[PDB]
RNA sequence: CGCAAGACGGACCAGAGCGAAAGCAUUUGCCAAGAAUGUUUUCAUUAAUCAAGAACGAAAGUCGGAGGUUCGAAGACGAUCAGAUACCGUCGUAGUUCCGACCAUAAACGAUGCCGACUGGCGAUGCGGCGGCGUUAUUCCCAUGACCCGCCGGGCAGCUUCCGGGAAACCAAAGUCUUUGGGUUCCGGGGGGAGUAUGGUUGCAAAGCUGAAACUUAAAGGAAUUGACGGAAGGGCACCACC
């Protein structure tokens, strides 16, 4: 801290290290993604921190798993961030 | 006036700790306020080790150690010169004495 | 102690006096 | 005082049980099983004042008195089991301990495997003395 | 209850112990097996190298 | 006994050596005469103790330098070693080579030659 | 007993060890010879000898004291059988040190014989070679899982065996050697032993089964 | 060598953890409870502090059963001493332990009400999450665990300094205060008489809660400084000290 930091224009890489509530505008750390299992072929889109066992609408018994944070996928291929 | 920041005791974030008896006084002090000492020494003395290592039945024998854990009340630990009273600012050293 | 024992002595005298009073009446 | 029918090279083994309290010290000695016993000498037999009953000299006077008796029968080498008082108490050997142990290595015997044995409790009963300890 | 005399030679003087500082700590050899060594407490003015005389070589005194 | 020279004996003997160093040899009986000539010591007993410390200091100064006496003949050999040293006519050279994270520190300062590279063992010190 | 010279009435004996051990001669005992009714062979049974391992195999470590009771005498020979192992004190006291976690377990089991054992185990977490934190503490669920594994392994290795095969595993301690490798994908656990074995119930005598061991 | 009983869970055990506080440590199982963390889930002011009232409340102590190993008020002796109704020693009742009812106190202490905002640096540490070069274990894997390097929450703490404050010891709060006002609850007014007298109330009892006045007095007290002393510690010294 230099006693002259300017707050209206924070660092584009520091603004992403502070907690989600504590940056100039609030912004979630979650995102949406299109999972694509091997085998049966559908493009079901899942939340990141899913906390539900989702299913592919077909030939899968499972598609992601709940954890303390981000869901862990079994074999889901693409999972592109959907970027809107 | 207050003499120690920690009241001469380890307890923080706790209500009670089970006591423990001194080893010579048989007093009754908290397990975190007592003065502990681990002692590891040969079962033989260093004067005798060359005589006992001379009349073994076996050729290679490394004699056993004696492990003992001691706890002292404060009065008995000061009467037995285990610790000494220290200068006022020299009271805030936590590192154990040099070997 | 001297506060402890003062308290104890006052307590025992108070007991004696209360007994005397309530036994008188 | 006959012994085994072999005495030439090998060593007929035994066991010591040095009990070394303050107040007094015992040098026992038994056979290899512990059950049957041989001469037993204690520091208070050798000295005539209570204050001396545990001292390095009273212990050195006892170790020899046991060594001569054992050598008289069959026992040439000895195993050692060293005892403090134990049982919610001192659990450190008294002043006779070191002194009796050297005093039979010097007087003929041969020392075997030496071990420490003293009753240590897993949280025993309440120790004598009072909550404020035995003050002096 | 019977032990012969032993003759030791002083090899080093350690310090002057005793309550009035009267006796002297000293380390001795044994003049038959120079391998042995004990620490003894003498009463007169020892120098270095002179032959003491021990009436019981088995003891080893450790303070005043 | 004692024999702990006082600070009035250890200050004469320090000035005298600074002023007269080329007379004060290494024996005591000649120094006992030089000191009697140069300064005024108002006693025989003091004169001898001063001239007896002078000899100690002289024996010591025929080794390395002592930290109370600045003599002329021993300054210049330090002045030399500060003016230059027997080691090099070249500089310790510009031709020296370094490793990553500094190539990019220069990539934003524009350097392009005389370097090297080695990505260090892959976790912090152990 | 202070009648004249009670040591001129004693007879010496031998003491052998079961045929798993190399040095099969433990030592000697002694006993008052047969008198009015207290026959000596009565007095030579139920004697427990505690014998370090090194005086049996001659090639293994000096801790691991075994115990041997006698069961019958055959002409100045005391024949003995397994009774339970322990560990010497100082080895134990010198494993237990600060900034660690001492994991312990125990089970009750039978051999294929009626020998009802009561085992004990002990293990200590490891400071990994590359560490910097001054402590090597385990959580509680990891401890619990390790205990489950330690009880499970230690029961398999006994239930399927006769007394002789389990003693043959105890001699080099293959048990702790196996557990140290099993519990390594939870917490490295640098030290594992079988600190004690107690014999609880033992079946009928069967002299012939005894002489199987000493054959 | 073996049997029985009751209490106690050492070493690991830490300026570590959990709980509203008192308090809580052998294994395994069952029962409900909880903080923190993650969230692009839901309701939409539901909140803070609280007279009256209410739950828990160490040890001792009371009442009725069961038990009774160790320790041990009272007590009986033995020493020590001028005396010793004490310190020390041997013995020993109530008690100490469990079940059911009472009791509501403690240096119950961080001697420091609770809720919210702002104001320096540094390393560690327990829980959760996220990112990352190696090493390591299992099936060669991936997943996961042990380690190593950072970041984010909230937690017990520590070092540091002319932020500032204070009578100072000292405190990152005991700061943002004569440049005085974020919200609200309990409570102090020189020292003693005195937590006494009395009235009420609760309790089987022991006692708790609420609680005066007459009268008497120039000080009682807090932090720090310099001495003198100590049957306190570390060095050193003298035949007006000793050996
Ligand atoms: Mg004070
Ligand atoms: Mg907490
Ligand atoms: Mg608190
Ligand atoms: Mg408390
Ligand atoms: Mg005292
Ligand atoms: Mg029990
Ligand atoms: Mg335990
Ligand atoms: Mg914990
Ligand atoms: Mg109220
Ligand atoms: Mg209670
Ligand atoms: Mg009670
Ligand atoms: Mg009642
Ligand atoms: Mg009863
Ligand atoms: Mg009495
Ligand atoms: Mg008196
Ligand atoms: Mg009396
Ligand atoms: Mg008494
Ligand atoms: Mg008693
Ligand atoms: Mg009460
Ligand atoms: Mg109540
Ligand atoms: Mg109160
Ligand atoms: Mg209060
Ligand atoms: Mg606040
Ligand atoms: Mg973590
Ligand atoms: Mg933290
Ligand atoms: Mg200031
Ligand atoms: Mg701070
Ligand atoms: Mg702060
Ligand atoms: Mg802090
Ligand atoms: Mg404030
Ligand atoms: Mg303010
Ligand atoms: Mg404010
Ligand atoms: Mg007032
Ligand atoms: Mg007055
Ligand atoms: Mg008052
Ligand atoms: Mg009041
Ligand atoms: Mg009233
Ligand atoms: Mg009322
Ligand atoms: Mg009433
Ligand atoms: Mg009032
Ligand atoms: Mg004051
Ligand atoms: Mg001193
Ligand atoms: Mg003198
Ligand atoms: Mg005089
Ligand atoms: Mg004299």
């Amino acid at each position: 801290m230099p006693l002259a930091k300017d707050l209206l224009h924070p660092s584009p890489e520091e603004e992403k290290r502070k907690h989600k509530k504590k940056r100039l505008v609030q912004s979630p750390n979650s995102y949406f993604m299109d999972v694509k299992c091997p085998g049966c072929y559908k493009i079901t889109t899942v939340f990141s921190h899913a906390q539900t066992v989702v299913l592919c609408v077909g030939c899968s018994t499972v598609l992601c798993q709940p954890t303390g944070g981000k869901a862990r996928l079994t074999e889901g291929c693409s999972f592109r961030r959907k970027q809107h | 006036t207050k003499k120690r920041r920690n009241n001469g005791r380890a307890k923080k974030g706790r209500g009670h700790v089970q006591p423990i008896r001194c080893t010579n006084c048989a007093c009754c002090v908290p397990k975190d306020k007592a003065i502990k000492k681990f002692v590891i020494r040969n079962i033989v003395e260093a004067a005798a080790v060359r005589d006992i290592s001379e009349v073994s039945v076996f050729d290679a024998y490394v004699l056993p150690k004696l492990y003992v854990k001691l706890h002292y009340c404060v009065s008995c630990a000061i009467h037995s010169k285990v610790v000494r009273n220290r200068s006022r600012e020299a009271r805030k050293d936590r590192t154990p004495p040099p070997r | 102690m001297r506060a402890k024992w003062r308290k104890k002595r006052m307590r025992r005298l108070k007991r004696k006096r209360r007994k005397m009073r309530q036994r008188s009446k | 005082s006959l012994g085994p029918q072999v005495a030439e090279g090998e060593n007929v083994f035994g066991v010591c049980h040095i009990f070394a309290s303050f107040n007094d010290t015992f040098v026992h000695v038994t056979d290899l099983s512990g059950k049957e016993t041989i001469c037993r000498v204690t520091g208070g037999m050798k000295v005539k004042a209570d204050r001396d009953e545990s001292s390095p000299y009273a212990a050195m006077l006892a170790a020899q008195d046991v060594a001569q008796r054992c050598k008289e029968l069959g026992i040439t080498a000895l195993h050692i089991k060293l005892r403090a008082t134990g049982g919610n108490r001192t659990k450190t050997p008294g002043p006779g301990a070191q002194s009796a142990l050297r005093a039979l290595a010097r007087s003929g015997m041969k020392i075997g495997r030496i071990e420490d044995v003293t009753p240590i409790p897993s949280d025993s009963t309440r120790r004598k003395g009072g909550r404020r300890g035995r003050r002096l | 209850r019977v032990q012969p005399i032993k003759l030791a030679r002083v090899t080093k003087v350690l310090g002057r112990t005793g309550s009035q500082g009267q006796c002297t700590q000293v380390r001795v050899e044994f003049m038959d097996d120079t391998s042995r060594s004990i620490i003894r407490n003498v009463k007169g003015p020892v120098r270095e190298g002179d032959v003491l005389t021990l009436l019981e070589s088995e003891r080893e005194a450790r303070r005043l | 006994m004692g024999r702990v020279r006082t600070k009035t004996v250890k200050k004469a003997a320090r000035v005298i050596i600074e002023k007269y160093y080329t007379r004060l040899g290494n024996d005591f009986h000649t120094n006992k005469r030089v000191c009697e000539e140069i300064a005024i010591i108002p006693s025989k007993k003091l004169r001898n103790k001063i001239a007896g410390y002078v000899t100690h200091l002289m024996k010591r100064i025929q080794r390395g330098p002592v930290r109370g006496i600045s003599i002329k003949l021993q300054e210049e050999e330090r002045e030399r070693r500060d003016n230059y040293v027997p080691e090099v006519s070249a500089l310790d050279q510009e031709i020296i080579e370094v490793d990553p994270d500094t190539k990019e520190m220069l990539k934003l300062l524009d350097f392009g030659s005389l370097s090297n590279l080695q990505v260090t063992q892959p976790t912090v010190g152990m | 007993k202070k009648v004249v010279d009670p040591f001129s009435k004693k007879d010496w004996y031998d003491v052998k060890a079961p045929a798993m051990f190399n040095i099969r001669n433990i030592g000697k005992t002694l006993v008052t010879r047969t008198q009015g009714t207290k026959i000596a062979s009565d007095g030579l049974k139920g004697r427990v000898f505690e014998v370090s391992l090194a005086d049996l195999q001659n090639d293994e470590v000096a801790f691991r004291k075994f115990k041997l009771i006698t069961e019958d005498v055959q002409g100045k020979n005391c024949l003995t059988n397994f009774h339970g192992m322990d560990l010497t004190r100082d080895k134990m006291c010198s494993m237990v040190k600060k900034w660690q976690t001492m994991i312990e377990a125990h089970v009750d089991v039978k051999t294929t014989d009626g020998y009802l054992l009561h085992l004990f185990c002990v293990g200590f977490t490891k400071k990994c070679n590359n560490q910097i934190r001054k402590t090597s503490y385990a959580q509680h669920q990891q401890v619990r899982q390790i205990r489950k594994k330690m009880m499970e392994i230690m029961t398999r290795e006994v239930q399927t065996n006769d007394l002789k095969e389990v003693v043959n595993k105890l001699i080099p301690d293959s048990i702790g050697k196996d557990i140290e490798k099993a519990c390594q994908s939870i917490y490295p656990l640098h030290d594992v032993f079988v600190r004690k074995v107690k014999m609880l119930k033992k079946p009928k005598f069967e002299l012939g089964k005894l002489m199987e061991l000493h054959g």
